[PDB]
RNA sequence: CUUUAAUGUUUGAUGUUCUAACGUUGACCCGUAAUCCGGGUUGCGGACAGUGUCUGGUGGGUAGUUUGACUGGGGCGGUCUCCUCCUAAAGAGUAACGGAGGAGCACGAAGGUUGGCUAAUCCUGGUCGGACAUCAGGAGGUUAGUGCAAUGGCAUAAGCCAGCUUGACUGCGAGCGUGACGGCGCGAGCAGGUGCGAAAGCAGGUCAUAGUGAUCCGGUGGUUCUGAAUGGAAGGGCCAUC
RNA sequence: AAUUCCUUGUCGGGUAAGUUCCGACCUGCACGAAUGGCGUAAUGAUGGCCAGGCUGUCUCCACCCGAGACUCAGUGAAAUUGAACUCGCUGUGAAGAUGCAGUGUACCCGCGGCAAGACGGAAAGACCCCGUGAACCUUUACUAUAGCUUGACACUGAACA
RNA sequence: GUUUAUUAAAAACACAGCACUGUGCAAACACGAAAGUGGACGUAUACGGUGUGACGCCUGCCCGGUGCCGGAAGGUUAAU
RNA sequence: UGUAACGGGGCUAAACCAUGCACCGAAGCUGCGGCAGCGACGCUUAUGCGUUGUUGGGUAGGGGAGCGUUCUGUAAGCCUG
RNA sequence: AGGACCGAACCGACUAAUGUUGAAAAAUUAGCGGAUGACUUGUGGCUGGGGGUGAAAGGCCAAUCAAACCGGGAGAUAGCU
RNA sequence: UUUUGUAUAAUGGGUCAGCGACUUAUAUUCUGUAGCAAGGUUAACCGAAUAGGGGAGCCGAAGGGAAACCGAGUCUUAACU
RNA sequence: CCAUAGGUUAAUGAGGCGAACCGGGGGAACUGAAACAUCUAAGUACCCCGAGGAAAAGAAAUCAACCGAGAUUCCCCCAG
């Protein structure tokens, strides 16, 4: 028969890499789909729709496994 | 003979200060309860050409 | 395309509404809703369909 | 006021009669020692036929055209837009008529908030309960569940229940992501009004990613905008929407 | 079977041998009754098959007679053609070489012949595909339209139920 | 008998016959923008269109679909 | 079609493995001579230049600078029996 | 008598060979079909291009025919060579 | 010439001589250059006429908004927030 | 019967040709829209009629905007 179609999309990924300095609202990780390999805890709490972490200080991104599950945090700190 | 310029063209944009032309956003026209209020308020301001279209603008317009 | 569309008109006088979607045949009833009105700037009544 | 076997007095369907327009490719006369055509006499038909304008039907008898693309040549078959996984080489992206599946919705609660709660499965005693209906106990730990495909999630649960409710608000929006563009997406925060909470606080739709269609043209509601001498209006514009 | 794919169906005849022929069977892929069905004397430069005669059609060619071809004198074209000092083989190579590489062979130049090659000459392939190409034809494609047809008004009037 | 005069002469076309159907004469039909003309100086034993194709024996069943013919009770329906 | 599966002759090393030195070998590099582009300094201006470093394979294409032909002014000038 | 039979003129064109830069832009040679008839032929006329005419092949209409020829729109258009 | 690639057995050309293909008009943008400098410049026309006149007009110095309107601000919006 | 129709004679004018321009009657298609039908090409090509040295048009039942201009024609702007 046929089976050839297939979906899109064009970013799946961080883009704050822990010595980006994303000011502002800066998405850190867009299109993660979901809140669980990525959570935001430094600037307050990001995730807002879709999950997209994103800054809320001016400042450099920072990466960490914080929690009882071992889960991995964006943190946003001042330069 | 002089250039005529495209009355579509001349219907759709404006021109600005700098140059550069004015246009009015799409997906305002029609089936709009579906589009979300964020969208809709988005789409309601003026926007520029943006710099790809440009040429064809100009093109079009010859006399702005 | 069962739920199909309807206003929801302001009872503050004005001729703002609302627009969303309904099955009348799940729910027949009309639908009352408290929303803003920009015209008056305060949250009033908003029920009546197309 | 609905009606009267003479009166103030119309409209429309067939039916009959008349002649006087019109027809006569009936007969006769003249132009004329002409099958034409006129004029005249008469007969027959007669407000019919036929013609003009408008109009419904029929109309390949003609006329102008259309009748897609991809494609391991073309045709047949299949596909064309959107979502999920792999291919895809640990950033993004990435092709094939590659391998698998789904979508063209639903929900005024299945949204918001507050308070509360935790599954699948297995082993046992008891009303048709039997292997599986409902209790009670133990093991187990998310093997469940998510309104619907798949993937990534999810216990602080986004999974289940209840109370109150409409933030499925309006105008904006620093800053980003993604596109050649049209566009699409994420967004703290500001103002005005809300809802739930004692409060911190949370809410601009649903766990996220499919559930869609530009422009033109036109319809509806609103509008201290315009309105081709002036006052209006028609029409146009702007906002919401179809 | 002008119709049967399977198929050279099967049976019989003809032949030493017959995918064609003739006569049947019916298992008619997919005959059939004025798109006419079946038959039919005569007719046919009609299609298939058989036989007698006849023969160079053939076994298998032989000889002869004429017109050319050959030589001489006179007149005198053509297609074609990038240039040529214009071999074979094997390999290579835009994938079938006169020209490249290796090798072999070959004194220079005519004349009569044959056509294996020069992917020979001729004709911007007609088959196939493509072009938002053309023409003509068809229809139950779309949009019109001549004609045919329906009614209203006018030409077109008067009485009576 | 005729035919693609220049690759097809045939089983093709035509044909006499047969049938269906139209046509009442200013006929149907055709050419024509119209006058007019052919049909025809004919008149249903005539003329046109269609299909079949001497002759012999025949031509069965189906009117659901599409045409054509007949009818106007009802529905829909134009200009006005 | 003809050796035709080292390019050939031919090789028992003129084959293969290991080590070493030498040489050949290109339009690469260097030497010598010459031309041109771009940049950086110095003497300072429609600046002549010098020093120095480096560059110069090119299709489509872009940029820059020119040769030659006919005609017009210069031209009743100049050349020319 | 006969769209009768055989067969010349006449009309045609079934087969073969030659010719295929031909003697010829369809013919020659040897046979072949009709040859009193729906025959053949001379002269003149008429029908004109979405038209005519056609015993029908899309045949023929001046060596041109699924729309003649000439002139014009016209340098149609050509995403092709 | 066309190509991924041609000695290609892909195209084209027998050869020579002559002719043969990016032009012209108007409008618009950019560059070089020249004049003038918040100004620049005229068209038709007049004119012994390349002079001179003619400033009709065109572009620029101001924008924002759909618009009225406002104006170094203006739109959005109750709100330069 | 009157008369008209008709006939004859005479006078005057016309006829036909010619390159362009002009007015009127009729009037395409190729093409462009990247197909095509509204649209375009274009009232162009072409055909026909008529006239003149020019033709046509022409003295407001015209514009304008509360101010005003004062027939027609042609050129430059307005203005793509």
């Amino acid at each position: 028969g046929g089976s050839t179609r297939n979906g899109r999309d064009s970013e799946a990924k961080r883009l704050g890499v822990k010595r980006f300095g994303g000011e502002s609202v800066l998405a850190g990780s867009i299109i993660v789909r979901q809140r669980g390999t990525k959570f935001h805890a430094g600037a307050n709490v990001g995730c807002g729709r879709d999950h997209t972490l994103f800054a809320k200080a001016d400042g450099k991104v920072k990466f960490e496994v914080k929690g009882p599950k071992n889960r991995k945090f964006i943190s946003i700190e001042a330069e | 003979p002089k250039i005529k310029t495209v009355r579509g063209a001349a219907k759709r944009f404006k021109k600005t200060g700098k140059g550069g032309f004015k246009h009015k956003h799409a997906n305002l026209r029609h089936i709009l309860t579906k589009k979300a209020t964020k969208r809709k308020r988005h789409l309601r301001p003026k926007a520029m050409v943006s710099k790809g279209d440009l040429g064809l603008v100009i093109a079009c317009l010859p006399y702005a | 395309g069962i739920r199909e569309k309807i206003k929801l008109v302001s009872s503050a006088g004005t001729g703002h509404f609302y627009t969303t979607t309904k099955n009348k045949r799940t729910k027949p009833e009309k639908l009352e809703l408290k929303k803003f009105d920009p015209v008056v700037r305060q949250h009033v009544i908003y029920k009546e369909a197309k």
